[PDB]
């Protein structure tokens, strides 16, 4: 796979979205994922709607600002056959009735692929097919307080990982 | 040297303009590759 | 943040 990779450079992310006090985190990590490929599909790249996966994809297995999975949205997009817009369904950070309306639709998938566990195959899958959803340990002050550089921290685990983020690509420092 | 590029939600101010480099190639640091997916359209 |  190639040495470096940045989708950022191409089109295929959004600017930066903040969930506040609420871990609706999953739904902004499904968001960014589908962001970038709908773009890959379609060359427009189009903000979409967590609020809409935090109020209604609880049938699915997602608990709102309580937590859930990226998989999980993923899963209610194609059940829906949709998802609006972030302009047509603003983001709240509270759990709040479904208002879904197909018309305010811009985004829909058929189902989602697991990568296998290896970094290995996640490289692949960044080179070859755009930003990807991942789970991280960020259960500690070092992340909390990250300010630059590569994050190494010795008691991060690779089984309790809590926050839900984005892969847009990777590199090296020289 | 090596690292993945992550983009967080936590706003444009937290880390590097809401982004953060995690070490890469590093014994699947912080789990960056055990839950890893994207959707198919 | 968290809720993953």
């Amino acid at each position: 796979a190639p040495r470096s990779v940045d989708w950022r450079e191409k089109g295929y992310v959004t600017p930066v979205k903040n969930q506040g006090q609420c871990g609706s985190c999953w739904a902004f990590s499904a968001t960014g994922a589908l962001e970038g490929q709908m773009f890959r599909k379609t060359g427009r790249l189009i903000s979409l709607s967590e609020q809409n996966l935090v109020d209604c994809s609880g049938p699915q297995g997602n608990e709102g600002c309580n937590g859930g999975l990226m998989d999980y949205a993923f899963q209610y997009v194609q059940d829906n056959g949709g998802l609006d817009s972030e302009e047509s369904y603003p983001y709240e950070a509270t759990e709040e009735s479904c208002k879904y309306n197909p018309k305010y639709s811009v985004a829909n998938d058929t189902g989602f692929v697991d990568i296998p566990k290896q970094e290995k195959a996640l490289m692949k899958a960044v080179a070859t097919v755009g930003p990807i959803s991942v789970a991280i340990d960020a259960g500690h002050e070092s992340f909390l307080f990250y300010k630059e550089g590569i994050y190494f921290e010795p008691d991060c685990s690779s089984e309790d990982m809590d926050h839900g983020v984005l892969v847009v690509g990777y590199g090296f420092e020289s | 040297n090596k690292y993945w590029l992550v983009k967080n939600s936590w706003g444009e101010e937290w880390g590097m303009g809401g982004y953060v480099k995690m070490a890469k190639d590093r014994r699947n640091h912080c789990g960056i590759a055990s839950a890893a997916s994207y959707p198919t359209v | 943040x968290c809720x993953y």
